[PDB]
């Protein structure tokens, strides 16, 4: 059981700031070099994430 | 029967009180002498239960206290006992007397809290050190601390094993000149001798509170596994695999600003408390007051930000002025940036005097995101409160449309039948949603786009999907509460 | 002198359910009485608690005058209290939700039923037990109706300044 | 077909004062070939001289002529109950309103119904592709 | 197994509400908290549901 | 008869208020062993339309 | 109240005293001896006197 509402089980309620509506927009590459430190692989494209996930 | 008139009075036997909705769970360690059964929720009537259910001067029933002191008749309580640990150790302090008194006088010390105040008239001069240590006869019941008067110092355990026992810094404020002439040449000396050991690590949450909704968490423990299990237990109410009960909780970190930072693990159902390493109150007792207040006797409103010095005062809470403000401001900024609580005295007053603390800000240790980039959708305890209080109150909302015929391939609906389509459905449901406008939502960014609907014809596959099932899609923005506005003086000197 | 200055007392007051409820087919009620406390060597003693919910009791539960009719009642029950013609504060004891009759459907009456009700507990803020009191009413049927009654209360010791009516007294009873 | 102007769906849902009885959104038919009418901006402009203009209050109204359905008394459809009502137009535009009251009632013959309307506001939903927020 | 109401009483309730009280219109679905309350049978609260949820 | 349950309510601690040193405790002995087995439907309810049969 | 309950007309004093002074009677209920129907159901429709007279 849950909150009243939600028992019966007529809604299924999902809640993530995560999620978009809208369709993956255009995409866009970037090319460069890279140092010595970086784990990401060469000659391979990926696919970007965050500001945080750079650096590492 | 035996009466005349119209109306018939049946008053509700005893329910002097409703308290439903509003529930706060509160969880602690207890004492042999406790008789409530351990691991088991239980509720809580009043004060009179106390001792004897939960044990003397127990962690549980020091707790408890604070909380119905706040929370008179808006909530409901309950409690959930748990034992020591099998080789916990309890913490020893010393105390020692040393002095003759060598004039009449009084002493008065001050532990832990206000409530355990004591306060002995020295009996006349010339006393030795063996008939002072009198104050073990003075010292309260209710104290978590046992004295003995070992024959010239007295000597402080932990009723509970475990590491809650290692908080403490007393403050004598007798010494140097006092009015109250204080006996000469007695000098008291406070020391730690030996500290706790172990601590209990329950695991067995979805047990003990399977299926039950409770508002807020309050949790009188450091252990950080321990807090670790109730943050993986409430992110397991706020699921989407079943029905969610919701629910906050409140916990606290004590320590250097070095070791507080440390465990910011990125907990979106938490509002961890900071405090520093020299804060004159047991810690457990002021986390059980903002837990209490929070705990719906001042939140029926899902909005309400408890802050500031009208709203987010601890009250029951007293102890002296200290003669550092503890948190330096460079360290004050710091904590708020990284999603802590911080609190402090609610008055200026001169050094030693008694105050109240109060709250700065009302954060959830909220930073970042599953997808990495950082944002602050979750930064206010408002939010969750808020989010919460949407997702019923929608789904209250579409229980009309529950057993509705609905059309979806010829959406022309002749005449005398009860239908709708999906247009109709979604027309009704913008209503809704702009409506609560300035009361669950802000001004939505574009209406027009915020809000989906889509039948499961649509989505699946030919001859995959079901008859009769939709999916809603739906993006909000809580109500704001700041803006930053940048001025210039511009003193003018000409004429025109 | 020690701050615990306020020497008022709190004398006996009714309490709910104080001699059990009685049960019948169609439901269960309370019976409100006075209540024994008894102490490890006999010498029993009347409860004091709940103040105002005492005084709410007493107030719903007490005909008060009627009204003429032109026909006249019998000397026995013509309602009302004979010690109400000693007291100053110019108002009357009891309350008169009994005394509505069947005017119209059955949603006239008991519209009607709440207005007496409110007319009635409005007192309280008169002697100034409460600051303010309201009653919620729903109609859900033939058979099942509900109300709900809220009243307000003040703590012992002021907390709060600037407020923009009035410390109500007699709050010693603090609720 | 989208350049077509009529109307698509008439649903009406009745709550009646004296009873609380609700009954289920029922689909209508309209009597003749007039259309309904709205007015949706919730305040009026009086000319003033020289350009400028004045505020009043005024309200949003609604004109929807239907068929009375033979299974609800005449009186409903007239100033005795509370009335919500839905539009969908063939193009694609929904108008909603809720909490709405009949006003100034006149004669009917039993089977053609004019009600007039009023209500706090109405809420209008345009077909895809909008460009106002 | 652990059902705390004698098995008999629930499902003739069950029936008696089903297709004969409240089935004059056959269209009509007996589910939800107010077309399918058992009104007529009482058993004490209890946090255990009995069935997890992915058991129902 | 195979299906009995007894609870005690008042062990939790609630308004209501429980002896000291009172306990009880409920087991089974002996269970069914045989039940009917009637197969004569078409004799007794021979052609008449019934809406909802429960068996108990 | 079992005279009430089974359908009697139970009269009582008026005033108060327990004195030997002396008083009135009063009648508390009016109410007929009317029980169950002529099919065995119980109800009330004939329960008070003034149904009987309103009927006519």
């Amino acid at each position: 059981m849950a909150q009243d509402a939600l028992s019966d089980g007529f809604v299924r309620l999902c809640i993530d700031p995560s999620l978009n509506f809208f369709g993956e927009g255009c995409k866009i590459l970037v090319e460069g070099q890279i140092t010595d430190d970086a784990t990401a692989a060469e000659n391979v494209v990926t696919c970007v994430n965050s500001e945080l996930d750079l650096v590492e | 029967a035996l009466s005349d008139g119209f109306v018939r009075l049946c008053i509700d036997p005893s329910l002097n009180f409703f308290g439903e909705g509003c529930k706060i769970l509160v969880e602690g360690q207890i004492t042999d002498d406790a008789t409530a059964a351990e691991n088991v929720v239980t509720c809580v009537n009043s004060e009179l239960d106390l001792v004897e259910r939960f044990g003397q001067g127990s962690v549980l029933t020091e707790s408890l206290r604070k909380v119905f002191c706040m929370c008179k008749s808006g909530v409901s309580v309950y409690a959930l006992p748990r034992a020591d640990a099998a080789a916990a150790v309890s913490a020893v302090y010393t105390l020692t007397v040393t002095g003759t008194a060598l004039t009449d006088g009084r002493v008065q010390l001050y532990m832990g809290e206000a409530e355990y105040s004591l306060d002995i008239g020295v009996d006349e001069g010339d006393t030795p050190t063996q008939i002072a240590a009198k104050i073990v006869a003075a010292i309260s019941p209710d104290f978590p601390y046992e004295a003995t008067a070992a024959a010239g110092v007295i000597t402080l355990t932990a009723r509970n094993g475990g590491t809650i026992g290692n908080h403490l810094s007393v403050i004598y404020t007798n010494l140097g000149s006092c009015t109250s002439v204080t006996p000469e040449g007695v000098t008291v000396a406070f020391a730690q001798t030996t500290p706790g050991s172990v601590n209990p690590e329950p695991n067995d949450y979805a047990s003990v509170v399977n299926e039950c909704c409770f508002a807020v968490y309050v949790l009188s423990s450091d252990d950080t596994d321990w807090q670790e299990n109730l943050r993986d237990w409430i992110r397991s109410a706020w699921d989407c695999s079943k029905p969610q009960c919701f629910g906050h909780g409140y916990v606290f970190n004590k320590g250097t600003l070095g070791q507080v930072l440390a465990d910011g693990d990125n907990s979106a159902e938490l509002s961890r408390l900071a405090l520093p390493t020299t804060y004159p109150v047991l810690p457990y007792l002021t986390n059980a007051a903002y837990g209490a207040l929070s705990a719906c006797s001042t939140c029926e409103n899902p909005e309400l930000n408890v802050q500031g010095q009208t709203y987010g005062l601890l009250s029951c809470i007293n102890m002296p002025e200290s003669c550092t403000p503890g948190w330096e401001f460079t360290e004050v900024t710091q904590l708020q940036n990284n999603g802590f609580v911080v609190s402090g005295p609610a008055t200026t007053s001169g050094q030693g005097n008694f105050t109240s603390p109060y709250i700065y800000n009302d954060v959830t240790n909220y930073l970042r995101d599953e997808k990495n980039r950082p944002n602050a959708t979750f930064r206010d305890a408002s939010s969750r409160r808020l989010a919460a209080a949407t997702g019923v109150a929608l789904a209250t909302f579409l229980q009309q449309f529950n057993g509705l015929a609905v059309f979806t391939k010829n959406t022309n609906i002749k005449t005398g039948i009860i239908g709708t389509n999906l247009r109709l459905m979604l027309g009704k449901i913008r209503k809704w949603a702009s409506d609560n406008v300035g009361v669950l939502f802000s001004e939505f960014d574009n209406i027009n786009e915020d809000i989906q609907l889509v039948s499961d014809f649509d989505v699946q596959p030919k001859c995959v999907g079901q008859p009769g099932v939709f999916h809603l899609n739906m993006r909000y923005r809580p109500p704001v509460r700041g803006a930053r506005i940048n001025v210039n003086l511009v003193p003018a000197l000409f004429d025109n | 002198n020690f701050e615990t200055a306020d020497r008022r007392k709190r004398f006996w007051t009714t309490q709910v359910a104080a001699c059990g409820q009685s049960s019948d087919d169609c439901g269960d009620c309370a019976r409100p009485g006075l209540q024994l406390l008894c102490n490890g060597e006999g010498r029993i003693t009347i409860a004091t608690d709940n103040y105002v919910a005492g005084l709410a009791l007493n107030i719903l539960l007490t005909d008060a005058s009627k009204a003429d009719t032109g026909c006249g009642w019998t000397p026995g029950n013509r309602g009302g209290f004979w010690g109400d013609s000693f007291r100053s504060d110019n108002m009357r004891s009891g309350s008169k939700i009994r005394q509505v009759t069947a005017r119209g459907s059955m949603r006239e009456t008991v519209a009607l039923i709440r207005a007496y009700a409110i007319d009635d507990l409005k007192k309280l803020v008169a002697y100034g037990v409460a600051k303010s009191v309201d009653v919620d009413l729903t109609y859900q049927g033939s058979n099942k109706i509900d109300m709900t009654i809220m009243i307000q209360g003040v703590d012992g010791n002021e907390s709060r300044v600037g407020l923009t009516g009035e410390r109500i007294a007699n709050a010693w009873v603090w609720s | 077909c989208n350049k077509q102007n009529g109307v698509k769906n008439i649903l009406i849902t009745f709550t009646h004062c004296d009873t609380g009885e609700v009954i289920g959104p029922i689909s209508h038919e309209q009597p003749d070939d007039t259309l309904p009418t709205y007015k949706t901006c919730a305040w009026t402009n009086t000319a003033l001289t020289n350009g400028a203009v004045m505020r009043s209050a005024s309200n949003a109204t609604m004109t929807l002529p239907v068929v009375r359905d033979p299974r609800v008394p005449l009186a409903w459809y007239q100033g005795c109950a509370q009335i919500d009502a839905q539009v969908e137009k063939f193009d694609g535009t929904v108008m909603t309103l809720t909490e709405g009251a009949v006003t100034e009632p006149e004669e009917s013959d039993g089977r053609a119904v004019t009600m007039t309307i009023i209500a706090a506001e109405i809420d209008e939903l345009l077909p895809p592709g909008s460009l106002a927020a």
